[PDB]
């Protein structure tokens, strides 16, 4: 699932775009990236080691995981009450990894037109895919993970 | 100096609400320095529900946009944001935080 060029008056695929293009969200960390290390983070180093582990370890040594055939940790929940430094933990493996880390928000993913919201969910994950290995960050994801 | 009733920025329209919001941070960065003055933050900024109905729900997604728009990746430059309640202890507790 890919974006392409349509023409306006019959409806026909008459050329295709690079899978880069037709995304409102960008890969971020040019010059845009916070200054926050580990070193700049102070303890909790049970949750620095379990979470470097979770996300930075996957793709510098793929090769052990399946050597020693354990399931690799896939999508990673950060819970804990607020102001434990949940995002601030994040923003170190966002410099550290130095691979592509994207930036986007749950309320980038609702939208005033119907239906614009999906549009959006496919566009994150294509873009995610073709600069791959990658890490897509959802800041606040509560109102789409609603329960009722 | 930017004037903002809490009450005012929350329409029908599904999103526009938060739309709004993000622009209001997006023109003071622009400006800058800036304050945005919110009054009255009960409104927008009240308890976190999650069995309240579809209205209540509503305004789970233009705090939570407002919550991430204070700090975040982004970071602020000098613009303050002063905020006025009736009670801080019907406000969010991450908001409050
Ligand atoms: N271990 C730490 N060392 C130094 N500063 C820290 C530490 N933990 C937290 N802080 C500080 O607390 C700030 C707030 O943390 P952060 O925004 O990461 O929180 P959170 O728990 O994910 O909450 P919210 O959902 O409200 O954003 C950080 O930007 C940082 O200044
Ligand atoms: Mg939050």
């Amino acid at each position: 699932s890919m974006s392409v060029a349509l023409h306006r008056h019959s409806n026909a695929l008459v050329d295709i775009l690079p899978p880069d293009s037709d995304s409102s969200i960008s890969v971020m960390g040019e010059n845009e990236k916070p200054d926050v290390t580990y070193a700049d983070v102070g303890g909790l180093d049970m949750q620095k080691q379990e979470i470097r582990e979770a996300v930075e370890l996957p793709l510098v040594q793929a090769d052990l995981y399946e050597q020693i055939g354990i399931d690799p940790p896939r999508g990673v929940l950060l819970y804990g009450p607020p102001g434990t430094g949940k995002t601030m933990l994040v923003k170190a493996v966002a410099n550290s990894t130095k691979a592509a880390f994207i930036r986007v928000n749950g309320s980038e993913f609702v939208h005033k037109y119907l239906g614009e919201g999906p549009r959006m969910v496919r566009d994150v994950f294509r873009l995610a895919r073709e600069n791959a290995p990658s890490i897509i960050f959802i800041d606040e994801v509560d109102s789409i993970a609603t329960k009722r | 100096f930017i004037f903002s009733p809490a009450s005012g920025i929350v329409d029908k329209y599904i999103g526009e609400s938060a739309r709004i919001i993000r622009e209001m941070f997006a023109y003071a960065k622009e400006h800058e320095p800036c304050i945005i003055f919110m009054d009255e933050v009960d409104a927008i900024g009240g308890r976190r529900f999650s069995e309240g109905t579809s209205a209540d729900r509503e305004i789970q997604r233009t705090l939570m946009e407002l919550l991430t728009q204070m700090d975040g990746f982004d970071n602020l430059g000098q613009t303050k944001i002063i905020m006025a309640t009736n009670r801080p202890d019907t406000l969010d507790p991450a908001l409050l935080r």
